[PDB]
RNA sequence: CCCUACAAGG
RNA sequence: GUUAA
RNA sequence: UUCCCGGGCCUUGUACACACCGCCCGUCACGCCAUGGGAGCGGGCUCUACCCGAAGUCGCCGGGAGCCUACGGGCAGGCGCCGAGGGUAGGGCCCGUGACUGGGGCGAAGUCGUAACAAGGUAGCUGUACCGGAAGGUGCGGCUGGAUCCUUUCU
RNA sequence: GGCUAAUCCCCCAUGUGGACCCGCCCCUUGGGGUGUGUCCAAAGGGCUUUGCCCGCUUCCGGAUGGGCCCGCGUCCCAUCAGCUAGUUGGUGGGGUAAUGGCCCACCAAGGCGACGACGGGUAGCCGGUCUGAGAGGAUGGCCGGCCACAGGGGCACUGAGACACGGGCCCCACUCCUACGGGAGGCAGCAGUUAGGAAUCUUCCGCAAUGGGCGCAAGCCUGACGGAGCGACGCCGCUUGGAGGAAGAAGCCCUUCGGGGUGUAAACUCCUGAACCCGGGACGAAACCCCCGACGAGGGGACUGACGGUACCGGGGUAAUAGCGCCGGCCAACUCCGUGCCAGCAGCCGCGGUAAUACGGAGGGCGCGAGCGUUACCCGGAUUCACUGGGCGUAAAGGGCGUGUAGGCGGCCUGGGGCGUCCCAUGUGAAAGACCACGGCUCAACCGUGGGGGAGCGUGGGAUACGCUCAGGCUAGACGGUGGGAGAGGGUGGUGGAAUUCCCGGAGUAGCGGUGAAAUGCGCAGAUACCGGGAGGAACGCCGAUGGCGAAGGCAGCCACCUGGUCCACCCGUGACGCUGAGGCGCGAAAGCGUGGGGAGCAAACCGGAUUAGAUACCCGGGUAGUCCACGCCCUAAACGAUGCGCGCUAGGUCUCUGGGUCUCCUGGGGGCCGAAGCUAACGCGUUAAGCGCGCCGCCUGGGGAGUACGGCCGCAAGGC
């Protein structure tokens, strides 16, 4: 465009969309479960993920993705949402913490443990 | 009717050199002269000369060119490689003397005009002082 | 479990 | 009928 | 050597490339989710008109109605304008809900046909118009982003 | 209701002086001086008591602090375009320290806005901070500056200062106390509670130091502050050991069962000594005060430490925490088993379907280490809003075309001015931070001192090339003159022949029509085919082109009239009168809409015949709107060269339309093809540019959702922007 026009009208500077409406842009999340459904996959694969209808805090209720191989969730269980999508689910942008409130963290996990949650186990 | 008489001449001459010819004409101006003094005194052209043609005044314009050249394309190198407009209508270029900029290390030269007249960037820097960022050559 | 890893069929 | 090589 | 089957060479179109037993469109069915319209129903803001109007400053009175007085004046008190807010009527605006209602995104293997890509089997696309389970079909005009010199879907 | 003191209040006086009216002078907005008139002062207390200290009054000035005013700068939405009555200005008042519609009376009718008013949304602003090569982007927590607020709203009183967080009054909400009349209250001070939240600490010590208020002083107050506590929240420094040690224990993992790995790692030997334990033990603190001196200078003297028995010293002295992420590519690091599109991984690409370096475990390995990961957010990479530093023929992108308003841009020569621009000097640019140097804590973090910075803006002076402005000149752009030219350019009227349909007459008879084949249909009320006549509507064969004209849409028989554009020649006139063009306005194929008319042929819909698995189609027979005209709407398009307009520049060859010329050919305007240089991702473009450049407009910014929803504007509607 000339520079007349560019005195004219500018450029306009994009804004971006948050890929996480956990409100207050805050690192997490707290809600309850609405529901504890199982989910299958898109294309390419084919699993029985699960996932879980969270009412947030923030007013929010979105689903999100119950990492792990274990799982003790109940349609009351009070549960930290995180962020962090699932490339398979559509419609799911966020993992719950494992470990934290009613969600235990994976049992019998040793190896990236302080991702789902679990301690360190006595070695001898 | 011209929108920038020198870029105009600028072109006329980049142009030309483009295909080698022996000289260019320009319709004539004192400023347009003035800067051709300067290309002549730094050696991008082998010089000009007001003359007219059908009755009006225009400036032929000597170029240079390098040898012939080896291999395949045995045109020579140019000697006026990049001849560019800097200030222009409507977006003119101003530079204080700190601001002249230094033209590909100095074997290029920036061409300002200033109220001391028009001078080479060098000549710019010595009389301390600066102008409008005509254009630059190398 | 028969097909080919499945779907669907027996 | 789907997904692969 | 026109035709059926397999094949060789040149060329052309192609949205095909586990390569036509390719690709692929829309309706519909099942599941998940966001969303538009929306009578009525409540919450708030705002503008206009009129009305009520605390405190307070300011202005007038301050009288044989009160207090002080060195008679000049002062205080109390009274009245008024402005005035936070409030009321009634009307107009615009926003938010929540919302019967009923429109379409949309997304989700290996459900249903119907076959619209498009090769002249895709009636060249396609297109603005508009009517019409039809659906893709679409047809009219009129336009463009090339069109191949060349009985009939038949799928995968 | 009564009594009473003062540095409380008042009257009189003195008037250095000051205030006010009027005059004059200087100066220039209300600044300074001067004259007359008028008006205005005061507080006492202490003693080392005949003279000092604290203090009071008036005035001028200083210093510090502040009020008000002005230039410039300060986010997003134009789906916010018109806003305004104290509104804009005036005169005279009120108010204030002070200007001012700040407020009022009256008069005038003004002020503001596309350089974005008004409305809506969001937000305290800076020094700085983070990032970035820079330009820039993002940000404003801690510290410093300014502003604003003190439960919400309004208000004034006191005072130098407030319209006052721990002052006052009223209204509102809320809490508490009430004998129900009526009261009390405001942690956005420190700490702490509670609620909300992913999340943020002690109801600590001290007033020793620095700083503040009051006091002559002693000293009193100070949750300001100086410290301690809690939290890997961040940064920096430190530890968990050092040297020796086997062709190499065991365990565990691989294996071709030979052996390879963990690995000098361990064990074990020796050495040093984090922790701890003793003893010493701070700096920060020397003033105020007191004595001498003169309550000065100067000199002596005394008191005082929260932190803390801490830091730091010296002695003794134990071998004494390691975790977390990751290992398919990006990206450093591979094997075994389990599992079998399951369970699960996944930042993007992707991985798992029975031998998975990608899942889960293990061995091994890589990375970093009191941390390591994750999530969220900011800058970067992203020249991916491109000023530096991008684009639009086919990738997203040229507006359907023109006319032209504002605006942007502007040929050659001379002169004035000196706005832009450039130069010098100078003022400003607080501290902290950043940078460099040196220095203080054993280092560092942290901190101290010093050095250097600049943009921007103010002031004075200077320059004049370019841009600007004024003045004059010019003729190369532009426009005009005269004379010629070609054209389906447009509008109105008239008019010609061919064909179809229909009607009439003649003649003639059994079918015609239609298809792949048929049938519907039409024909003995005589069709088809043939001849003659008539009516009507619509479109113009050959010429005709790869042609011409027009801004696009688009325009085609012939004639007349009215009318637009354009090209050449002659160099005749004007003398930069130019280019572009947001908005506006006009034009704008087809279909469609309204009113009226027309209606031959064609033909959405529709009625039928076929075809087909079906056939809401393609083929066949009919047929309404419509197609045509007038007038008014609609405003779209593959409105395309998918290429905005103007100008200058850069080989040619060939065909062609139209004009001029000394007419092999030269010169101008237009239409094509191939090609120089160059450009392009390529295809291609290439003097009719997509090349080289300048000016202006329009537009793009991944795909779907969607040209949808909402709002506005327009239309009768369909619907358009
Ligand atoms: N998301 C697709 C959107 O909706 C339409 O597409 C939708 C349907 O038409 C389509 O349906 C297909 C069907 O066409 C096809 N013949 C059979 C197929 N099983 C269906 O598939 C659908 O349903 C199954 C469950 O039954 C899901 O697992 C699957 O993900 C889903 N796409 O699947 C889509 C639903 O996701 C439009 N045609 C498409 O252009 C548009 O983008
Ligand atoms: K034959
Ligand atoms: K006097
Ligand atoms: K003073
Ligand atoms: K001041
Ligand atoms: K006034
Ligand atoms: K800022
Ligand atoms: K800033
Ligand atoms: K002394
Ligand atoms: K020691
Ligand atoms: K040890
Ligand atoms: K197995
Ligand atoms: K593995
Ligand atoms: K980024
Ligand atoms: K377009
Ligand atoms: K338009
Ligand atoms: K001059
Ligand atoms: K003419
Ligand atoms: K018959
Ligand atoms: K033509
Ligand atoms: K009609
Ligand atoms: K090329
Ligand atoms: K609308
Ligand atoms: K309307
Ligand atoms: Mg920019
Ligand atoms: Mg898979
Ligand atoms: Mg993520
Ligand atoms: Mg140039
Ligand atoms: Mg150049
Ligand atoms: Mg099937
Ligand atoms: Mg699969
Ligand atoms: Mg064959
Ligand atoms: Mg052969
Ligand atoms: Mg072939
Ligand atoms: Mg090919
Ligand atoms: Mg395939
Ligand atoms: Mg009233
Ligand atoms: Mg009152
Ligand atoms: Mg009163
Ligand atoms: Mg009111
Ligand atoms: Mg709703
Ligand atoms: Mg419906
Ligand atoms: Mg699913
Ligand atoms: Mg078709
Ligand atoms: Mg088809
Ligand atoms: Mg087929
Ligand atoms: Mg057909
Ligand atoms: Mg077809
Ligand atoms: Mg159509
Ligand atoms: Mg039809
Ligand atoms: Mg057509
Ligand atoms: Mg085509
Ligand atoms: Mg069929
Ligand atoms: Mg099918
Ligand atoms: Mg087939
Ligand atoms: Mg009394
Ligand atoms: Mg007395
Ligand atoms: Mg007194
Ligand atoms: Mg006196
Ligand atoms: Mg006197
Ligand atoms: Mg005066
Ligand atoms: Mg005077
Ligand atoms: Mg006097
Ligand atoms: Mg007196
Ligand atoms: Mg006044
Ligand atoms: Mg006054
Ligand atoms: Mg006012
Ligand atoms: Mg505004
Ligand atoms: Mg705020
Ligand atoms: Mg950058
Ligand atoms: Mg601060
Ligand atoms: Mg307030
Ligand atoms: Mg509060
Ligand atoms: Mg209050
Ligand atoms: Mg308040
Ligand atoms: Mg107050
Ligand atoms: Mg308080
Ligand atoms: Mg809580
Ligand atoms: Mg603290
Ligand atoms: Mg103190
Ligand atoms: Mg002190
Ligand atoms: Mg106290
Ligand atoms: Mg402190
Ligand atoms: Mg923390
Ligand atoms: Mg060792
Ligand atoms: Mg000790
Ligand atoms: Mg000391
Ligand atoms: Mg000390
Ligand atoms: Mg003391
Ligand atoms: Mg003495
Ligand atoms: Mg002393
Ligand atoms: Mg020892
Ligand atoms: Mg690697
Ligand atoms: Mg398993
Ligand atoms: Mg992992
Ligand atoms: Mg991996
Ligand atoms: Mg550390
Ligand atoms: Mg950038
Ligand atoms: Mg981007
Ligand atoms: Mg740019
Ligand atoms: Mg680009
Ligand atoms: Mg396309
Ligand atoms: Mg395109
Ligand atoms: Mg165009
Ligand atoms: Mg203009
Ligand atoms: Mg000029
Ligand atoms: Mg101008
Ligand atoms: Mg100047
Ligand atoms: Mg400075
Ligand atoms: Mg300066
Ligand atoms: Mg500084
Ligand atoms: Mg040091
Ligand atoms: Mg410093
Ligand atoms: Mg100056
Ligand atoms: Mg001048
Ligand atoms: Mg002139
Ligand atoms: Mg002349
Ligand atoms: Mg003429
Ligand atoms: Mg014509
Ligand atoms: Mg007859
Ligand atoms: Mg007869
Ligand atoms: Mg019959
Ligand atoms: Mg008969
Ligand atoms: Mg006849
Ligand atoms: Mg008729
Ligand atoms: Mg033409
Ligand atoms: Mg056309
Ligand atoms: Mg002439
Ligand atoms: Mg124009
Ligand atoms: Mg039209
Ligand atoms: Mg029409
Ligand atoms: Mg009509
Ligand atoms: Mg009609
Ligand atoms: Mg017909
Ligand atoms: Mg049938
Ligand atoms: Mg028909
Ligand atoms: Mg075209
Ligand atoms: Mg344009
Ligand atoms: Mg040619
Ligand atoms: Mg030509
Ligand atoms: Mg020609
Ligand atoms: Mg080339
Ligand atoms: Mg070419
Ligand atoms: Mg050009
Ligand atoms: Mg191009
Ligand atoms: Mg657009
Ligand atoms: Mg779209
Ligand atoms: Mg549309
Ligand atoms: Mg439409």
């Amino acid at each position: 465009p000339t520079i007349n026009q560019l005195v004219r009208k500018g450029r306009e500077k994009v804004r971006k969309k948050s890929k996480v409406p956990a409100l207050k842009g805050a690192p997490f999340r707290r809600g309850v479960c609405t529901v504890v459904r199982t989910v299958t996959p898109k294309k390419p694969n084919s699993a029985l993920r699960k996932v879980a209808k969270v009412r947030l805090t923030s007013g929010y209720e979105v689903t999100a993705y119950i990492p792990g191989e274990g799982h003790n969730l109940q349609e009351h269980s009070v549960v930290l949402i995180r962020g962090g999508r699932v490339k398979d689910l559509p419609g799911v942008r966020y993992h719950i913490v494992r470990g934290v409130y009613d969600a235990a963290g994976v049992k019998d996990r040793k190896k990236s443990r302080s991702k789902y949650g679990t301690k360190k186990p006595k070695e001898a | 009717m011209l929108t920038d008489p020198i870029a105009d001449m600028l072109t006329r001459i980049r142009n030309a050199t483009r295909v080698y010819k022996e000289s260019t004409d320009v319709p004539a101006s004192r400023f347009k002269e003035e800067i051709l003094r300067i290309l002549a005194r730094e050696g991008f052209i082998k010089g000009y000369e007001r003359v007219d043609v059908d009755g009006k005044p225009y400036l032929r314009v000597y170029l240079k060119y390098g040898p012939r050249r080896q291999g395949p394309d045995p045109r020579p190198e140019q000697v006026i490689h990049h001849i560019r407009r800097i200030s222009k209508p409507g977006r003119r270029v101003y530079v204080g003397v700190k601001e002249i900029p230094r033209v590909r290390r100095g074997l290029g030269i920036a061409i300002l005009s200033t109220s001391k007249g028009v001078l080479t960037d060098r000549e710019a820097r010595k009389l301390g002082v600066g102008g409008e960022l005509i254009c630059e050559v190398w």
